[PDB]
């Protein structure tokens, strides 16, 4: 299949990360993040969308702690707050970026219907042709985060080259993730290396060939 | 078990 321009938008490990496709859809995502952040920053707007009795699978609006902007999220689990049995802690999957965060319901709103138009932007991937030098070492995860420059808008070229079945669910997961996992080649067109990211990891001792 | 994605944007 054909190569595509992507950002790596979240990382769990070299064999579990998320990409966003660059193009009309990424422009539209950026605009939506701006519009959602503008909209939900107002308490009057938030009151139009107050969250009541949330449920697993629900698509909501939520504040991302680390930039205080508003994002689309899927509720993947709900559990009692162990200080306030009165309250709940929510496990959120950010559908356009791929990362997960635990959050207070106070920081969640119902999603205004027209914000559901754009398809969910984060695509879960694994890096083809690699395996751990061991579970991945933290140093390997760090190296992969460094090479992809995750969350810093670095353009990479990705190509789907294989698929594998998703590993057994050990936790609560997203509705979509319960479809094979695409295995990709990643390369950085701006790094002066002919090696793609898998080959860089292997030849530098952060990974083994599969 | 290394299954939760994370992202940390600059600023």
């Amino acid at each position: 299949s054909k190569p595509m321009e992507v950002y790596v938008s979240a990382v769990a490990s070299p064999t579990k990360f998320w990409v966003q496709l660059i193009g009309p859809q990424s422009k539209k995502l950026a605009s939506m993040v701006q519009e959602m952040t503008s909209y939900y920053s107002s308490a009057e707007n938030r009151a139009k969308h107050v969250l009541t009795a949330p449920y697993v699978g629900q698509i909501v609006a939520a504040v991302f702690k680390f930039d205080e902007k508003w994002y689309r999220a899927e509720i993947v689990d709900i559990m009692p707050n162990q200080y306030n049995p009165k309250e709940q802690v929510i496990d959120l999957y950010f559908v356009d970026y791929g990362d997960s965060e635990y959050i207070s319901p106070a920081d969640i709103c119902e999603l205004r219907t027209d914000f559901l138009t754009l398809r969910f932007q984060a695509v879960e991937c694994f890096l083809a042709n690699v395996k751990s030098t061991i579970t991945w070492p933290k140093s390997s995860i760090a190296k992969f985060e460094e090479l992809t420059e995750v969350a810093h808008w670095r353009k990479l070229i990705a190509r789907v080259v294989t698929y594998k079945e998703r590993p057994r669910a050990t936790t609560a997961v997203s509705a979509a993730a319960k479809t094979p996992l695409p295995g990709v080649e990643l390369f950085d067109p701006a790094d002066n290396s002919e090696l793609n990211i898998a080959d860089l990891m292997i030849t530098q001792g952060f990974a083994l060939p599969l | 078990d290394q299954g939760r994605g994370r992202r940390r944007p600059l600023n």
